[PDB]
RNA sequence: CGAUGUCGGCUCAUCACAUCCUGGGGCUGAAGUAGGUCCCAAGGGUAUGGCUGUUCGCCAUUUAAAGUGGUACGCGAGCUGGGUUUAGAACGUCGUGAGACAGUUCGGUCCCUAUCUGCCGUGGGCGCUGGAGAACUGAGGGGGGCUGCUCCUAGUACGAGAGGACCGGAGUGGACGCAUCACUGGUGUUCGGGUUGUCAUGCCAAUGGCACUGCCCGGUAGCUAAAUGCGGAAGAGAUAAGUGCUGAAAGCAUCUAAGCACGAAACUUGCCCCGAGAUGAGUUCUCCCUGACCCUUUAAGGGUCCUGAAGGAACGUUGAAGACGACGACGUUGAUAGGCCGGGUGUGUAAGCGCAGCGAUGCGUUGAGCUAACCGGUACUAAUGAACCGUGAGGCUUAACCU
RNA sequence: AAUUCCUUGUCGGGUAAGUUCCGACCUGCACGAAUGGCGUAAUGAUGGCCAGGCUGUCUCCACCCGAGACUCAGUGAAAU
RNA sequence: ACACAGGUGGUCAGGUAGAGAAUACCAAGGCGCUUGAGAGAACUCGGGUGAAGGAACUAGGCAAAAUGGUGCCGUAACUUC
RNA sequence: AGGACCGAACCGACUAAUGUCGAAAAAUUAGCGGAUGACUUGUGGCUGGGGGUGAAAGGCCAAUCAAACCGGGAGAUAGCU
């Protein structure tokens, strides 16, 4: 169905009455409350805009100011757009609170990722080392060999280097909700999501099953 | 931050024996033998103590019969009952790793009996 | 390591088509003096904000 | 982790005092063997009246690790010393009378049921 | 990659670096203004402020961390008599910095980094 | 031949299909299991060692399998130099001899800061038809695609027995990939302590410098794996090999010529990501500008004065963002950073003083004293009021609705 | 065998597995007696092989401290 | 060829610890080596540490690690004793 | 007593890394071998190009060596580019 954005907020776990040490990731998600909602009489495709938390007064511009005002919305930082599904219309407006996942079992967590910075070739691709010594001159850790001979006489579009690792949106699939915390509005997902702690997080029900 | 203590707290139970660093500690703990429900004792000499809140563990170590076994525990579990103490020991050092390489006589701690 | 054909002058032009330095572009007034000074520095007379800070 | 060319020590009344892993058994290209896998070792030092000798080679299945194995509540279980049980390489079967030292839960897998029924501890 | 790790290196070894803000403090305590470098004056602050509030509660034990850091009997006297008096009420940042020009001879960004004193 | 550096290993690859496994079929000297062979199929996977310079191969033990080949028998402006083609030396052998030998034997310099093409990353400018901030559709492109074992089905079908399924379902693993620090751990030369030698602070006491952090023991935060979660699919469409149904040509027969239906990891979707420079430059929402004049070859012209907005850039404090640019937060209507307060965490009973002891030292005061990057608070200092860029209602033709 | 091509000769020991190593067989392609033969304690920055120890050599690398690399300011090359 | 990590013979030679003119730290005396300031990516160089395993690496244990001192006890085959 | 042993100065140059338009037309750093002798070194003489010297590699003779260097026969000749 519908997504849902919220924050991470560190991790920790919780311990069931088997024993079992569950180890799960506390989800903070304020209360997105929607926006704007497009239809196929205007852009062909149903679906939903959220925002979420408070900016400073000063802070928010005017296109946007004008754009929650139509909306009888208090300005939140950033925006999201969600697929609708065939049918669970909404209105502007409306608050959509965090009991949307009271009920489903996995879930899928979307955010941007702990940005490593720029990685080498060994860091990033996992490229097995060279030999530490035997002689080895100034090749401890390089690629090595990125090509064929005369032959191809180029380097292929796909061809592993070194480059920015980290920073993009990731996607993790199918995560098991353990708690649905109502009242502080807390969503403990299974496993660790992406992302530093503190970032934006679209969790949105598994897709597939 | 403020939430996350908050779940924290609600689950680190309030029951355990303060314990230092060469405390000769017997801990009782559960173990499923298919359905039943057993509680195995477990004595031994408390090593190291990482103290994190609602994540902390010590470190037990005790000598079987020929091979030394070390095991730790996540103190707040529920599979965790007792932290019986029985020598309340005293040794100049928070973390006991040398005590990996002592054998038998050499092996030992003095008593902090104050 | 080597070059093969000596590049042009459009080449040797369009590459110090970004290294063209940057001009200061402002110049803030000072509020007691009148003196001219960069933002979040000092003058040349140790004036700062309306403060003689420096004394010297 | 146990691999290739390690060094264990014979946890049972066998006749072997050392053995020498050769090769971690269970799946292609895998790294390591653990908590209760099974390895194709072979006898390095044995004692004189033994029911084996230096150069059989037999498969065998570790108890004990260095490294030691974790329950599911984030609780590890390290020995001192890796050690291993000798088994009849056609079936399971294990050599052995008497089997010295501790060993593990997880050798409750059907298969190894005779083992703990023989081990002291746990 | 330095993630959430603050402090800094600035070129020079673990030894050198703590030796040497060791003999900056000095020069600070002493002149209540010094004309330096920019990065280390945002680094200079968390070494002169613990000791001004260090010496916000005079004793016997205290005087030693103080002479601990700073080695000297004289810096050590500039405090407790005169900037434990001084302050004891100023509870947070005790310095200034006030960002100057540039260095004439290598174009590094230079700064004054001065107590929050001097009005007299 | 005014130089195209060759064997093997290492690293990294990439394609073909004559297919080694996995997938779908035919036939069988196919009962079942397990096989022989042929057809279709290149999505993915496709050992670790001992020996030799080895390729090859043998052997040990695995695995679902250890594929055959192209690519200067891939790859030295990436590595190694063992081998092989430099000088030394020796054995055998041939030569009277200098020396020779696809006869073997010890020893033996591997150079190059990247302009262009390519590639992985990240930006500056302009374009996009008045300017600006946001949020998406999606043309198109890439990643991902592997599978064992056990158990149920059932010791049923099959079979004289021994043995022993297809199909379908459940659970747990190996490899590989993505992601993350809560756990177990590694580091942690910025935290704490032990201690040898010496020097210095006038000396004792206490601390500091130096000796690879002097050597060591632990260790917060980060980062990370050996640690922990997660992923491959299911489903849908059109098909290959093949199985068909109906049915002529050809009274019959026949999968095909008309027509209809099944059919695989390949193909196209479904999953994840980049993505309107997609110059075919897309769509929606919001915001701002609705001042007068002269000159002229009177044209989407030039120029003056007055206004310069929305927003941007700039500067500053800086960030789990980072090579530099960028991107994110914040600028006192403030919690962005440093400090400070309190707590946490780490180390472990500070110093001083008292007592005991001849003395080292112990005991008490004392789980103290000190504490990095952490958590929750507080403006105490530093993020100044303004200046700078960008405008002044946005061309022409045509049509439909309003007038 | 520093010599043996055919050859990794055959046999035994070491190894889970040994084209090298060690002991022996004689079919010495083409050993052999001062262009010296066979032994040999001592010694070697000598060659080949095995064993204990210890280790990031490796399976498989992770962190950290420094000098460059990187940006700003000054001087300012070279092969081609 | 240079204000170059090179080469050049003789003499004096202090305090602590040490067997010492080794080495560690200092006195007398002389210097901080003629580019600096920041950032704290890959990668290179010189280094520190490391779980489990311990030559599985590879031409080969090359390199690293490790052993290391004084006093006492004790010490094989073989041999020109 | 010793072409004895362990080890600095001093002399040598085996391994590896760096450097290979370097700091240097063969060096640095970490280890290495000899170190009372056939040693090492200062100063000053002797030998000479088909000759010197050589614990013998065709090594060395002014960074040059299977015949040095400088001038002269000399514009050697060149079926070759």
């Amino acid at each position: 169905m519908i997504g849902l954005v919220g924050k991470k907020v560190g991790m920790t776990r919780i311990f069931t009455e088997d024993g079992v040490s569950i180890p799960v990731t506390v989800i903070e998600v304020e209360a997105n409350r929607v926006t704007q909602v497009k239809d196929l009489a205007n852009d062909g495709y149903r679906a939903i805009q959220v925002t979420t938390g408070a900016k400073k007064a000063n802070r928010v511009t005017k296109p946007e100011a004008g754009h929650f005002a139509k909306a009888g919305v208090e300005a939140g930082r950033g925006l999201w757009e969600f697929r609708l599904a065939e049918g669970e219309e909404f209105t502007v407006g409306q608050s959509i609170s965090v009991e949307l996942f009271a009920d489903v079992k996995k879930v899928d967590v979307t955010g941007t990722s702990k940005g490593k910075g720029f990685a080498g070739t060994v860091k990033r691709w996992n490229f097995r080392t060279q030999d530490a010594t035997h002689g080895n001159s100034l090749s401890h850790r390089v690629p090595g060999s990125i090509g064929q001979n005369q032959t191809p006489g180029k380097v292929f579009k796909g061809k592993k280097m070194a480059g920015q690792m980290g920073n993009e949106r990731v996607t993790v699939q199918s995560l098991d909700v353990v708690r649905v915390d109502a009242e502080r509005n807390l969503l403990l997902v299974k496993g660790a999501v992406p992302g530093a702690t503190g970032s934006d997080l679209i969790v949105k029900p598994a897709v597939k099953a | 931050s403020n939430i996350i203590k908050q779940l924290e707290q609600e689950q680190m139970k309030q029951d355990v024996p303060s314990f230092r660093p060469g405390d000769t500690v017997e801990v009782k703990v559960w173990v499923v033998e298919g359905s039943k429900k057993r509680l195995q004792a477990f004595e031994g000499v408390v090593i190291a103590i990482r103290n994190r809140g609602l994540h902390s563990a010590f470190t037990v170590r005790k000598i079987s019969n020929g091979e030394g076994v070390e095991r730790v525990f996540q103190t707040h579990s529920p599979v965790v009952d007792s932290i019986s103490v029985k020598r309340r020991g005293a040794v100049r050092k928070a973390k006991l790793y040398y005590l990996r390489e002592r054998t038998g006589k050499a092996a030992r701690i003095k008593e902090r009996l104050n | 390591a080597v070059q093969q054909n000596k590049p042009t002058r459009s080449k040797r032009g369009m590459r110090r088509s970004h290294d063209a330095l940057t001009a200061v572009t402002s110049l803030s007034v000072d509020k007691t003096s009148g003196e001219k000074h960069l933002r979040h520095h000092i003058t040349a007379d140790g004036y700062y904000r309306g403060r003689k800070v420096i004394a010297k | 982790m146990i691999q290739e060319q390690t060094m264990l020590n014979v946890a049972d009344n066998s006749g072997a005092r050392r053995v020498m892993c050769i090769k971690v058994l269970g799946g292609s290209h895998r790294r390591y063997a653990g908590v209760g896998d099974i390895i194709k070792i072979t006898i390095k030092e044995a004692i004189p009246r033994g029911k084996v000798k230096k150069g059989d080679v037999l498969k065998a299945v570790v108890v004990r690790t260095k490294k030691g194995v974790r329950r599911p509540d984030g609780s590890v279980i390290r020995f001192d010393g890796n050690a291993c049980v000798l088994l009849n390489n056609n079936s399971e079967q294990p050599i052995g009378t008497r089997i010295f030292g501790p060993v593990t839960r997880e050798l409750r897998s059907e298969k190894f049921m005779k083992i703990i029924s023989l081990a002291p501890e746990v | 990659m330095r993630h959430r790790k603050s402090g800094r290196q600035l070129n020079r070894n673990s030894s050198h670096r703590q030796a040497m803000f060791r003999n900056m403090a000095g020069s600070l305590v002493r002149h209540e203004i010094i004309k330096t470098t920019l990065p280390k004056a945002k680094e200079l602050r968390r070494v002169v402020e613990p000791l001004i509030t260090l010496a916000k509660t005079d004793s016997v034990a205290n005087r030693r961390l103080a002479f601990a850091r700073t080695r000297d009997n004289e810096i050590v006297a500039k405090l407790f008599n005169e900037l434990g008096p001084r302050f004891a009420s100023r509870a947070g940042g005790y310095t200034r910095i006030l960002k100057c020009g540039f260095r004439a001879g290598d174009n590094a960004p230079m700064a004054y980094i001065e107590l929050v004193d001097r009005s007299e």
